């Protein structure tokens, strides 16, 4: 509801814990998607 | 001033005076010598059924496992831990001699880590969070009693629990406890030497202030050497990288950052007692503390 | 909204915060123990127990102005209330600021049995709920006694309310005394 | 008077309480319902008070005074000389008639 | 501890059968604790 | 209209009701509110509960609930003040302190835990007759009073006809188990004994009945099979004894 | 009784008899040295080691109690010694008082498992008060550290700590007295010092609760004692310098509340922090060099300590926040609430903040012979003090006149409120700032302080020395 979730911020402190702070790195690809991710490659960040 | 002999008091002024002395006097040297003297020969007595000590260990184990934030006061795993840890310290040679002792040694241990009081004090210096109190001294003077000599089979036990548990809180407590041992200290030391000046008795904590739980150190210390003695390489490494484990704690660093605050405290100390003559007996004591923390350290 | 879909969703919600058996040893139970109340944590955090209570709030809305489909659904958000809360207690500490809700929400004779069983697991875990209980609650709770006949696990609500973990509340068991016996 | 006494079993019908003296009576209190609140002979201990003290509620007291020596009787104490408003919580819920079969045991 | 129970009087054979133990109101019933009996105790007439 | 108490034993829903609302009246005057202990002595009375504790068909929970109920209304601050002053030993100096001797006899042998003298400084406890004519508070003064001569003689009967009945092959224990009928007994023993009502033949009479062999001049229910809640109660009981012991030694010290 | 000095001790060996008798008879009763049991320890230890064989205990109450008993059948001697360190012997003659304050003892221990609420928090009260009161509380100091008092009273103070102040009064002031007795209830409480500072906020605040407060307490416990003096720890005067400065900026939440002009800075609760750091520095008229070194670097890190008039950059100076003070009492609205029991006067609350940190600093100042004997520590502390105050400030202030009682014509005497205007004892601190710093060693400096400070001030003490004026305040 609140629009401010949009935002992304550096908070510290009893944010490393929370759900809130999980990202899935999502390769450009469908096939070996599950491999490994290698400097440069474009990604995805996908908030849970 | 003879003016306030014995026979001019009432008698329970003279009665209460006499109690402290009692207590103070006779009583106190007897406590030492007779105490679960004849209580652990009786639980490890005979008479699939666990014994009566193995039940007792079972309980305490139980109570390690279950989860809190701080662990509470427990006299019963204390007095207990205590007497086990006694149990395994039964006390030029020959070579006959020594290798009996050293079984007999052997043997009072497997009375206990079969029953499994390694994983006991391996859960209880990890229930501790990193605060010191009477249930770690036990637990790490029972450790020692059953590590003593380099018992294979007990570290074995050891290694074995810490990796299949993925224990990560066992190192966490090491790490805090040995952030929290004490060292040398100047100014307490200043003020118990103001204190002596002015003519007040230094007490027996007052005295303590200088170094501080020294002792907790040294056993502290002599349990990680035990981990590793034998030359036991598994331990050796596991204590400084903890493969499988969320976070790894180096024990190696540790034990050094500790060795060189000690370092500097005692240079602090030969610097004080540099201009000075000859050294006090307060200073002589607690140099004796710091070296004998500093060997354990080496 | 998909009736059905709603229904599964919170039998597996119910499901997934199932405490372990008691059976089970005690490593593994405090495993399952450890895990269910970093998943109760977790869900807490994203205001999972507001949503829920306004699911319930709206509701009973819509009730006050498909009949047993909702009655389920109801039924099933109460359990699941419970299960986010129960044995936890910060969960239990954050409602305790809806003990008024819970409360109006006691009389309704469809919702008297999960309400009942989510204000005994926040007395028992919260230990700050019972200096929340006023009068008016504690004869609820009696009227509750009064109008739906001769239950005992309202009397072990009122138990709940007099001793709060080896410590009396007097007020409590004055009110209990003066509002239950004499009559 | 707030009480209305009804005679069970008569006593002398001469010997009366005075300022002064302890009235040693066995009685056996209920609500206006038929419930039970006190009763002395439980407890096997008659109950002792004084005439003109005011230590017992006013209806008790008046009622004892007009009983005899030996008289077995009942008593209806209203609210307005038995509490009222304000009872025994617990035990006494408020603006309650109450009854008591009262016998004067002793006068002594 | 609690008063003797000694009531007088006529009953008919069409209702009345008390049993031993527990009943109406407070227990203790005899003659004159249902609509069946007519008893007399010396101070009251009891019916009911 | 009413039944029997007894005919709770086949009806398990009032049964359960009624074991809670003792529990409940326990709850309520818990923790020495005197206030509603008075108010409780208009519900359940001491005739009520003598024939309660004595009554041998009444169902278990009934059994346990009725005994709790006594302990709370009438016997529980007692037992807690005495709790509270109990680790230290205040001492008056007078002649029946030089009394107080380590052994009974020059034979030095151990004589029955309990039973002596006490020198050591303990405040009594003030009790009030539950009435409700009288007005004003004045007249209440903590816990309700009880006869205390009946209570303790009628507990050692009971105890001694328990241990009487105490066979495994009994198929009738009281109140449905061996549980149901000795805890809530060994608590009425404990809670008299902490209270200091039993004078020294009593505590002779309970310590030939706990063991007869070692403290003489059945078997005895440490000897005998029990449940884990009768062991409970049994250590409790010992607890109480070795308490008793050190209290004397402390005494002996101080005269001598 | 030391019975191993032989000839030293002087006791003759018939009596010594007795005692070695009664020491191995008491030792035989103690247990200390397959057949059936003969004593209450055999039989339990037997009876525990029994059970525990036969089965396999799924309980866990059951193992605690059985295996606490069978232990504690090993352990008589350790128990009697704890049991004789609370034995306690007292006279016939305090047999009643002892059973009294034995009863007002146990209503307060039976009270630490209850909510509280007010009609325990009178109850609690009247014990206090009941105890306080008692002859043998102050007659046997021991008898109340053997019977725990101050820690029952510090486990309802913890417990209270805030709505329900007046519980806290009672504890606090009885804590106090409990501290005054006896220098070994002084000692006992010292231990709760960190405590009793971490909470030392409680009550300042309030005028008329001064000696009601944990601070109080804390103070109690530390003062005119030099052995618990030299013990206190840095961190624990760090608490209080860290409430120092924080009165130093907030403006009282109490005050505006009630309708005080927001000055700026609490005056009231910092003079209640001076006083505390006072009690912990000087010590029987002497000043603890240590503890004055550390209150003296705490301060100076964090200069807002001082107020307003000694910051650094935009001070006034401490002669011209006197002044300001002193211009803020003669006028009726900056001082008293606004309109709409002990009113608190701002100006005279500013004046005693000031004179309460001048003493402190005062006394913080290093002895002669120390200063003599060429400390370094000690040139510095008294550099760093000078450089704080000013003499010109010092003797500014001594000299500003006071307001005393005159004798109306009609035959009435009008004396001066002593609560809002500036008194003697605001300058007396300055005296002894001037005095252990700046010694008075020149000629002209001593005359010149005699004619502008301390001359009108005789003359004042003379005039006021008629028959009705001498008996005033
Ligand atoms: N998640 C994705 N985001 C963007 N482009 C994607 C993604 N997945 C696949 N692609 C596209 O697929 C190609 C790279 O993936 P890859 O060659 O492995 O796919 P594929 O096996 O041929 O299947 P598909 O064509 O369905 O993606 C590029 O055309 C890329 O644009
Ligand atoms: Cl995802």
């Amino acid at each position: 509801n609140d629009a401010q979730h949009r935002r992304i911020f550096y908070e510290a402190g009893g944010a490393g814990t929370r759900a809130r702070s999980l990202w899935r790195v999502e390769p450009l690809r469908i096939s070996w998607s599950g491999s490994n991710i290698r400097w440069g490659q474009a990604f995805r960040l996908r908030h849970i | 001033f003879r003016m306030a002999p014995l026979y001019n008091l009432p008698r329970h002024k003279i009665n209460n005076f006499f109690l402290s002395t009692f207590q103070r006097v006779w009583l106190e040297k007897v406590n030492e010598k007779t105490q679960y003297d004849r209580l652990i020969p009786i639980l490890m007595k005979s008479p699939k059924q666990p014994d009566p000590l193995h039940q007792i260990i079972l309980h305490f184990s139980r109570n390690a496992l279950t989860e809190r934030s701080k662990l509470e006061d427990d006299p019963l795993y204390t007095s207990y831990s205590s007497m086990m840890a006694k149990s395994c310290q039964s006390g030029e040679k020959t070579f006959e001699e020594k290798e009996m002792e050293k079984q007999k040694t052997l043997y009072q241990q497997a009375r206990l880590h079969e029953r499994g009081a390694a994983e006991m004090v391996l859960q209880m210096i990890s229930a501790s969070k990193g605060e010191m109190s009477p249930m770690v001294v036990e637990t790490l003077k029972l450790g020692i009693a059953i590590l003593n000599g380099g018992n294979a089979g007990v570290q074995q036990k050891m290694l074995d629990y810490l990796k299949e548990k993925k224990d990560a809180g066992f190192f966490q407590s090491l790490s805090g406890l040995m952030q929290s041992c004490s060292v040398l200290d100047l100014n307490a030391f200043e003020r118990q030497n103001k204190a002596e000046g002015l003519g007040m008795v230094t007490e027996e904590g007052t005295r303590e202030k200088v170094l501080q739980n020294d002792e907790f150190t040294r056993d502290l210390f002599r349990f990680l050497q035990l981990l590793c003695e034998g030359h036991n390489s598994d331990f050796q490494n596991f204590l400084r990288t903890q493969m499988g484990n969320t976070t790894t704690i180096n024990v190696i660093i540790s034990t050094v950052d500790y060795l060189l605050r000690l370092q500097e405290s005692i240079s602090d100390f030969y610097w004080y007692y540099s201009g000075k003559d000859i050294i006090d007996e307060s200073g002589q004591h607690n140099f004796s503390k710091a070296l004998a923390v500093t060997k354990q350290i080496f | 909204l998909p009736i059905q879909e709603v229904l599964q969703t919170l039998q597996d919600l119910i499901a997934y915060f199932q405490p372990p058996e008691e059976e089970m040893q005690h490593e593994d139970k405090q495993n399952k123990l450890r895990s269910l109340k970093n998943r109760q944590n977790l869900f807490k955090e994203e205001g999972m127990l507001a949503l829920v209570l306004n699911c319930i709030d709206r509701l009973n809305i819509y009730n006050s102005v498909s009949g047993m489909a909702w009655k389920e659904i109801l039924n099933l958000l109460y359990k699941l209330l419970a299960a986010l809360i129960r044995g936890n207690r910060n969960n239990c500490a954050q409602f305790s600021n809806n003990l008024d809700w819970l409360i109006s929400k006691l009389d309704r004779l469809e919702s008297s049995s999960g309400i009942l069983e989510v204000l005994h697991c926040i007395l028992i875990e919260s230990p700050e709920a019972l200096n929340l209980i006023a009068e008016g609650h504690i004869k609820s709770i009696i009227s509750l006694l009064d109008k739906h006949g001769r239950n005992h696990k309202v009397l072990d609500v009122l138990c709940s309310l007099c001793l709060c973990n080896g410590v009396a509340v007097r007020a409590n068991q004055n009110l209990i005394c003066d509002n239950l016996l004499p009559r | 008077a707030g009480v209305e006494i009804e005679t069970i079993s008569p006593g002398d019908g001469r010997t009366f309480p005075k300022k002064g003296q302890t009235c040693v009576v066995h009685y056996t209190g209920m609500l206006q319902n038929g419930k039970k609140f006190d009763s002395s002979r439980d407890r096997n201990k008659p109950f002792k008070f004084r005439i003109g003290k005011q230590e017992v509620i006013k209806g008790f007291e008046e009622g004892a005074a007009q009983m005899s020596l030996g008289q077995r009787a009942k008593l209806t104490c209203t609210p307005d000389v038995a509490y009222g408003a304000t009872g025994h919580p617990g035990v006494i819920p408020p603006n309650a008639t109450l009854i008591f079969d009262v016998e004067l045991l002793n006068l002594e | 501890a609690e008063p003797t129970h000694l009531r007088v009087g006529w009953a008919s054979s069409s209702g009345y059968a008390p049993y031993p133990g527990g009943g109406e109101g407070w227990g203790g019933n005899g003659v004159g604790d249902d609509l069946y009996s007519y008893g007399f105790d010396g101070l009251h007439l009891w019916s009911g | 209209r009413c039944v029997d108490i007894l005919e709770l034993c086949e009806q398990e829903d009032l049964m359960q009701f009624h074991y809670h609302t003792l529990r409940l009246y326990s709850a309520v005057c818990a923790l020495g509110n005197s206030r509603v202990a008075y108010a409780l002595c208009g519900h359940v009375d001491l005739s009520q509960l003598f024939y309660a504790i004595d009554n041998k068909y009444l169902p278990g929970l009934l059994r346990s609930g009725f005994y709790d109920l006594l302990i709370s209304i009438h016997l529980a601050n007692a037992k807690e003040r005495k709790l509270m002053m109990k680790n230290e030993y205040i001492i008056p100096i007078t002649s029946a302190t030089r009394k107080i001797r380590l052994y009974p006899d020059e034979s030095k042998r151990h004589g029955l835990p309990g039973v002596g003298l006490r020198t050591c400084l303990k405040p009594g406890f003030r009790f009030s007759t539950p009435c409700f004519v009288v007005t004003g508070e004045e007249h209440q003064k903590q816990s309700p009073e009880i006869p205390l001569e009946i209570l303790k003689t009628k507990a050692l009967s009971m105890l001694t006809e328990a241990v009487q009945h105490s066979g495994a092959h009994i198929r009738d224990p009281v109140g449905g188990s061996v549980e149901f009928q000795f805890v809530p007994v060994l608590k009425l023993i404990g809670t008299l004994l902490v209270m200091g009502v039993f004078d020294d033949d009593d505590i002779r009479q309970i310590l030939l009945l706990i063991d007869p062999s070692v403290f003489g001049e059945v078997k005895g229910l440490l000897q005998t099979r029990l449940p884990e809640s009768v062991k409970l109660q049994m250590c409790e009981l010992l607890s109480y004894l070795c308490d008793c012991e050190l209290q004397h030694r402390v005494e002996a010290i101080v005269a001598f | 009784l030391n019975f191993q000095l032989g000839e030293n001790c002087p006791c003759p060996e018939e009596i010594r008899e007795e005692l070695y008798d009664f020491h191995e008879d008491l030792l035989i009763h103690c247990g200390v040295p397959e057949r059936c049991p003969t004593t209450l320890k055999e039989l339990i230890s037997q009876t525990m080691i029994r059970w525990a064989q036969e089965d396999q205990i799924q309980d866990a109450e059951l193992v605690r109690m059985m295996f606490s008993l069978l232990q504690r059948q090993y352990d008589s001697i350790g128990e009697l010694l704890q049991a004789l360190r609370k034995t306690y012997t007292i006279s016939q003659a305090s047999v009643s008082d002892t059973i009294n304050l034995l009863a007002a003892l146990g209503q307060i221990r039976c009270l630490l498992s209850v909510r509280m609420g007010k009609e325990e928090e009178l109850l609690m009260i009247n014990g206090l008060g009941d105890i306080m009161n008692n002859k043998v509380f102050y007659q046997h100091p021991n008898l109340m550290r053997v019977l725990g008092m101050h820690e029952t009273v510090m486990e309802v103070m913890v417990d209270v700590l805030i709505a329900f102040p007046k519980m806290v009064a009672s504890c606090c002031r009885f804590l106090c007295y409990f501290c005054r007795i006896s220098r070994q209830n002084q000692k006992a409480m010292f231990e709760h010092l960190s405590y009793l500072l971490e909470n030392s906020s409680v009550g300042l605040a309030s005028p008329s609760m001064r000696g009601s407060t944990p601070l109080d307490v804390a103070a109690s416990s530390v003062m005119d004692n030099n052995e618990l003096a030299l013990g206190l720890e840095e961190p624990d005067l760090e608490k209080v310098v860290t409430y120092l400065a924080g009165c130093g900026l907030q403006s009282c939440p109490m005050l505006l509340a009630k309708g005080y002009p927001d000055v700026g800075w609490n005056p009231i609760e910092g003079e209640r922090y001076l006083s505390f750091l006072r009690f912990a520095v000087f010590v029987n008229s002497e000043s603890v060099e240590e503890n004055a070194s550390v209150v003296v670097k705490l301060l100076i890190r964090r200069p807002e300590c001082f107020g307003p008039a000694l910051r650094g950059e935009g001070g006034n100076g401490l002669l011209a926040a006197m002044q300001g003070a002193i211009k803020i009492s003669e006028n009726p609205a900056l001082d008293l609430p606004s309109q709409g029991e002990e009113i608190v006067h701002m100006g005279n609350a500013i004046m005693s903040f000031y004179s309460a940190l001048i003493d402190l600093l005062g006394r913080c100042a290093p002895e002669m012979h120390l200063i003599q004997t060429g400390k370094g520590e000690a040139i510095r502390i008294r550099s760093i003090l000078r450089s704080l105050v000013p003499t010109e400030d010092l003797v500014g202030i001594i000299s500003i006149p006071l307001k005393l009682p005159s004798l109306n014509k009609d035959g009435s005497i009008s004396e001066p409120d002593m609560a809002a205007n500036f008194c003697p004892d605001h300058k007396a601190p300055m005296v002894l700032f001037l005095d252990r710093v700046y010694g008075i060693k020149d000629q002209t400096f001593l005359l010149h302080l005699l004619e502008v400070g301390f001359l009108p001030d005789l003359r004042a003490s003379a005039s006021l020395d008629t028959v009705s004026l001498s008996t005033t305040e």
